[PDB]
RNA sequence: UCAAAGAGUGCU
């Protein structure tokens, strides 16, 4: 719609309605959430520390971290 | 056969000038206007909306104000753009609204200025003239040179001086002809060519500390006493006529500039009390909002609204015919309203409180005093009734009476609700066994006695 | 505001219809011309030409009127808003245009 | 009385000056009136009309030949200057159908089922597969509507701003398509939704089902307004006229029925379909369109609560009682999808396997439209303009119901640990001093309203 | 209060006539003060008589 | 011991009793408490006349021009830039 | 060019 004045702009809000990295996004915060459940695991689990080493391997193999953390 | 189709001829729907208006035909069938009961009301919404943030009621204050609180106004009731102040640095001041300027300055009395009045004096356009009393005891009549016309070209300064032998506290003069009243110790009234008091009016022994004449029967005149007490003169018989005690005392009186028998009364108890001079036993209105003194109170001219200024540093306004305001006016550089006027036109609001400023309002605070076109003023008119027609809706109501008031007010006026209903319930319980305790009508209970009965 | 002058033909135009004098075909051929003028008098770039144009055409309308009135009706003058319509609107042009080019002395 | 009284004055003085501003309307509504009365109405050809009519009104029966990606449903705008459709196979045009404009045109290779405009031309949605996609002017994408899965039904509320859907999984939404937030979801518990149409009169939507009902919708509730029965099988299409009084329904029974929904009675049960009807349509005007396969067929003056107004196929012997339809055409080998009325036009736009053909229906649309609701000679400022106002006094979801004049009628440790146990005998207090307040008043109401035991009642 | 106003041209003497009058307390508001530099606000003032 | 719970609506009171084919569910029918006014506004002195001014809209879409003129027109009007003096003697 | 979006000018 067209610029909207002063008084206009006060009366409704919000309606301006109707590169993207939404895909690279979604995997950051999809690493971010397995890592969180995972640390929400009982530390001594075997099954916790095999995948969180799993995780640091294959964001190692990609090259997304350039050195082992 | 007969066969006839929609047929549109462009030059009809289009100018052939790029100049030209287009038509814009219109079809009043309501198949084409639905929901016009939810349009309307949206419509009303909205425009309570927009009336909140126009909503600028300060203009701007007179100059540098006055040294001392300011405790007396007077309005030029002839002129429209003219304001007299006095303050109890002894000071009177003469101000031009339209420049926010004063034409002149006196230091008019050694004591308080207990009272302003403008007049326009026939002594057995150039000049203005107006009457000062103090508790120094003596009424001064003073000189100011206007520039309202240029059809001349001075004498500007102390023109009379009445003595008195008490203390004045109060001054008005008769519209119509050249004389004026004070009240001090006695009630007394004066002729301009002559010094000493031409009448003496007075119930009694007791002291008057107001008084104002009637607009439309000139020859009425109400007072106000140190003893809780309204009297009602007339200079025809040149005697008082009516007088009724209250509960506490009246710091002002108005005449309905409209309505020759109606006047308000500006209480200590909060209140203002609207009257009809033929029946004083009773109250036509009471007016509720204030929770400190009522220290001055005014008419519109159009007679459709009333002013109150308090001693709790508000403003409030209210429609005659209505016990609660629509509007409050504060600053946290207001101090204590001490008189409140309304402009000759009514659209605007002079106050004078006790930090020495005079500052003017808009009566309505949305309203702005610009020239508007029909397109405009249809507009604006259109909102009024619509927002008059929605006034009770649950929402309207929300955004329309709401207002960012004080925090001493609000929490005054919550402790002064707990207060009531606590005597509410205690008069409750008392009727459950008590065989004759009246009710007494709210409009009533102020009234302690009347002199003459009927 | 030119609906504002549309809406003040509709009582004549009825008092037309009504006396018989015009059909409401014919009427509303009448109110499409008179809708066209107001609009040309009502925008920018209008000359006194427009005003002389419309006066034109409403006095055409009068003498139409006038010799329906002896033809249909049989009578000098009905009793009614259609007799003074055109003539009170024609004044009302010439007032319009006198304050809108009061330097055209032709039209004064 | 005078307050009553004087009221109703102001209200008779305004309606008949409405009424006297209808002398100022710049045109009329059309006709095909037949001079002899062996000549028929329903006789007449779309060869015959295109001869007698101008020229403009003949560019106007536009036809298109597209016989790749058909199926095609029509959809033109309220103003009637754009015209959208979207073929079965995933081919959607926006177009200005008089000037020859094209606004977009997608390809898509999916199976497309409805579009609908906006709130105006410039945007509009598509009811792709398994979701409902809005496109710009110029057809880019601009949101795809995630939680509007399986829609085959869309529909624009245009003073709400609010979009609906309707599918096979029985939900009926609202999107608010000024906000972008969806508005309410509601379970139908009917099984798959057959048709929809909205009411313009209260914007109340009408969805139909397989078994036969017809329920009424608010978004704001969480079941059906009304529910209705007209038919025997599944309601293949609703159409609602502007009045919004009454309403038409077509099921899979050979069944058509005229209701009265202000009131809910049944008009008309026209059951002498010879094959099932497949849509209907009202004009502005009030005619009625039917169309079985390769047939449409028109009434005049059928939606009326006279029995005479009744539809009828043909006529017996010419009785002049019988409805008999107002005009005809079939498309040989070629079935109908949909019918559209052209807004403010005599003519009557469908969607066909083949493309789109309007055929011109003398007195089918409204010649004098008001141009503050809706302008079909409209600027691109006045259209930008009128989107702003038109959103500034948007209708909330809330207030649509059955009536549309609801609206506006009257109607610590230890310390804590004391100061607990007084509050308990305060709140104690207050219900022992209700008890005998209430039992005195009931004392009120009451006074307000053998020989031993005489001698013994003094005990 | 006025009803004529008297302007003195370099060309001769022309006299408007005062249709509408401003508000004289609210002289110095800006709105007022911004019709006197509109043209189309201003001619509502007065008129060349 | 009985007791008697309200319902939306007596079985006898229903709006779709003797409607056939046709069932309103008059408990989404209630109107919105968000909707209904508090009290009858000035200058209607019933409910009733409240009523009656509702049904006629004042908006220009359903009223002519001049109409339109007549409704919005305020009860109190003063012109600008002079003063309002005390009614005069009759 | 069309097509959507701004920012000034003249004028009713």
């Amino acid at each position: 719609v067209r610029k909207l004045k002063h008084h206009e702009q006060k009366l409704l809000k919000k309606v301006d309605f109707l590169e993207d990295y939404h895909k690279y996004n979604r995997i950051c915060g999809d690493i971010r959430r397995l890592a969180n459940k995972l640390s929400l695991l009982p530390p001594t689990d075997p099954f916790r520390r095999k995948h969180e080493q799993l995780l640091l391997d294959k964001l190692y193999a990609m090259g997304v971290l350039t050195t082992k953390s | 056969m007969k066969i006839k189709t929609i047929k549109r001829s462009a030059d009809d729907y289009v100018p052939v000038k790029s100049t030209q208006e287009s038509q814009m035909p219109r079809n009043l069938n309501p198949e084409l206007h639905p929901f016009e009961r939810a349009r309307e009301y949206t419509k009303a919404l909205n425009a309570t909306k927009l009336e909140r943030m126009f909503a600028k009621p300060f203009v701007g204050q007179l100059g540098y104000g006055h040294r001392d609180g300011v405790y007396a106004i007077a309005k030029n009731y002839g002129s429209l753009n003219k304001l007299a102040t006095g303050s109890a640095d002894g000071v009177i001041k003469y101000w031009n609204m339209s420049t926010r300027e004063e034409f002149v300055s006196f230091k008019a009395h050694y004591g308080l200025v207990t009272g302003l009045c403008v007049t326009q004096p026939r002594f057995h356009k150039s000049q203005n003239f107006m009457l000062s009393c103090s508790d120094d005891k003596t009424v001064k009549l003073w000189s100011i040179n206007v520039d309202d016309y240029s059809n001349k070209n001075n004498e500007e300064g102390l023109i009379r001086t009445f003595d008195g032998e008490s203390a004045f506290q109060g001054i008005d003069s008769h519209r119509e002809n050249s004389t004026f009243a004070t009240g001090g110790a006695k009630i007394h009234l004066w002729d301009v060519n002559r010094l000493k008091p031409v009448s003496d009016l007075s119930w009694g022994a007791d002291n008057i500390t107001s008084l104002k004449f009637n607009q439309n029967e000139t020859d009425i005149l109400a007072s106000t006493g140190s003893d809780n007490s309204i009297v009602l003169y007339d200079l025809r018989t040149n005697s008082p006529t009516q007088k009724i005690v209250q509960t506490m005392r009246t710091n002002a009186i108005c005449w309905n500039p409209m309505e020759a028998f109606n006047f308000v009364t500006a209480n200590e108890d909060h209140n203002a009390y609207y009257y009809d001079m033929r029946n004083l036993s009773r109250s036509l209105n009471v007016f509720k909002d204030h929770v400190s003194a009522v220290m001055d109170v005014d008419f519109s001219p159009t007679g459709d609204e009333i002013v109150t200024g308090s001693y709790d540093k508000s403003i409030r306004i209210y429609k005659t015919n209505h016990g609660h305001s629509r509007e409050i006016y504060h600053t946290k550089r207001m101090q204590h309203v001490f008189q409140v006027k309304y402009s000759m036109d009514s659209k605007y609001i002079i106050s004078g409180s006790d930090d020495g400023n005079v500052r003017l309002w808009r009566s309505k605070a949305w309203e702005r005093s610009n020239v508007k076109t029909t397109r405009e003023k249809n507009k604006l008119e259109y909102d009024e009734k619509l927002k008059e027609r929605f006034r009770h809706m649950p929402e309207i109501k929300r955004i329309s009476r709401h207002r960012h008031v004080p925090q001493v007010i609000k929490k005054a006026q919550e402790i002064k609700n707990i207060e009531l209903s606590s005597i509410k319930r205690r008069e409750a319980n008392e009727r459950r066994t008590r065989k004759d305790m009246p009710y007494i009508s709210e409009r009533k209970k102020q009234i302690v006695g009347t002199v003459h009965k009927y | 505001k030119t609906r504002y002058y549309l809406e003040q033909c509709i009582p004549e135009m009825d008092d037309l219809v009504e006396k018989g004098l015009f059909t409401k075909n014919e009427v509303s051929l009448i109110m499409k011309k008179r809708t066209d003028f107001e609009h040309r008098l009502n925008s920018r770039g209008s000359s006194i030409n427009d005003y002389i144009k419309y006066i034109n055409y409403e006095s055409n309308v009068n003498k139409l009127r006038a010799k329906r009135c002896k033809r249909i009706l049989q009578v000098k003058k009905t009793n009614s808003l259609s007799d003074w319509s055109i003539q009170q609107r024609i004044g009302f042009i010439y007032q319009r245009g006198t304050n809108k080019f009061p330097q055209d002395l032709k039209f004064w | 009385r005078a307050g009553l009284k004087k009221i109703d004055e102001q209200y008779k003085k305004a309606v008949s000056s409405a009424a006297a501003t209808d002398y100022l309307l710049p045109e009329s509504n059309g006709y095909l009136e037949p001079e002899n009365e062996l000549e028929k109405t329903f006789k007449v050809q779309q060869s015959e009309i295109k001869s007698s009519v101008d020229v403009s009104t003949a560019n106007k029966a536009l036809d298109l030949s597209l016989k790749e990606f058909g199926p095609y449903h029509i959809k033109y705008a309220k103003n009637g200057t754009h015209l959208l459709i979207t073929g079965r196979k995933g081919h959607v045009a926006s177009m200005d159908w008089r000037k020859g404009q094209l606004r977009a045109e997608l390809f898509l290779n999916e199976t497309c089922h409805s579009a609908t405009y906006l709130q105006n031309e410039q945007y509009f949605a598509v009811a792709q597969k398994k979701y409902t996609f809005i496109y710009d002017h110029e057809g880019t994408e601009l949101h795809r509507l995630k939680q509007h899965i399986e829609a085959r039904h869309l529909d624009f509320l245009p003073y709400h701003y609010l979009l609906v859907t309707a599918g096979e999984t029985g939900w009926l939404k609202y999107h608010d398509v000024s906000t972008g937030q969806l508005v309410s979801e509601l379970r139908t518990k009917a099984g798959p939704t057959m048709a929809m149409a909205q009411n313009p009169w209260n914007a109340v939507m009408h969805l139909g089902h397989s078994n036969g009902t017809v329920s009424l919708w608010s978004p704001s509730m969480p079941e059906p307004l009304v529910k209705l029965l007209s038919a025997r099988g599944p309601v293949n299409s609703i159409a609602i006229d502007r009045s919004g009084y009454y309403m038409a329904t077509t099921g899979a029974d050979r069944s058509m029925k005229i209701w009265d929904i202000r009131n809910f009675k049944q008009l008309h049960s026209v059951e002498s379909l010879p094959t099932p009807g497949t849509n209907v349509s009202i004009s502005d005007t009030g005619l009625l369109a039917l169309s079985r396969g390769p047939h449409v067929t028109l009434w005049k003056d059928a939606l009326k609560l006279s029995g005479d107004s009744k539809p009828c196929f043909g006529s017996m012997g010419g009785n002049p009682h019988r409805n008999t339809p107002y005009m005809s055409h079939l498309f040989a080998g070629n079935k109908v999808e949909n019918l559209g009325f052209v807004p403010f036009e005599d003519l009557l736009g469908v969607g066909h396997q083949t493309g789109i053909t309007n055929l011109i229906v003398p007195g089918a649309g409204e010649a004098n439209y008001d141009a503050l609701e809706l302008n079909p000679f409209e600027t691109k400022k006045q259209r930008q303009e009128q989107e702003v106002r038109t959103l500034l006094n948007k209708l909330p979801a809330d207030t649509i119901t059955l009536d549309p004049n609801s609206i506006g009628s009257v109607d610590s440790g230890l310390r804590s640990f004391l100061r607990k146990k007084t509050q308990n005998v305060i709140d104690e207090r207050k219900l022992r001093v209700q008890k005998q307040l209430d039992k005195e008043k009931n004392i009120r109401k009451r006074n307000h309203q053998d020989v031993i035991e005489e001698a013994l009642s003094r005990f | 209060p006025i009803e004529y106003l008297l302007f003195e041209e370099p060309t001769g003497y022309a006299v408007f006539k005062v249709k509408l009058q401003q508000d004289d307390i609210g002289s110095r508001l800006k709105e007022v003060q911004e019709q006197i530099n509109d043209f189309g606000a201003f001619t509502k003032l007065i008129e060349l008589v | 011991f009985i007791k008697k719970v309200k319902g939306v609506v007596n079985k006898d009171k229903r709006r779709d009793k003797n409607l056939q084919n046709v069932i309103i569910n008059e408990k989404v029918n209630k109107k919105n408490l968000k909707y209904q006014s508090s009290a009858v506004p000035f200058p209607f002195e019933n409910r009733e006349q409240y009523e009656r001014s509702l049904r006629m809209p004042i908006g220009q879409e359903w009223t002519s021009r001049a109409s339109h003129q007549e409704l919005i027109k305020p009860r109190i009007m003063t012109k600008p830039g002079q003063v309002i003096d005390p009614l005069k003697a009759p």
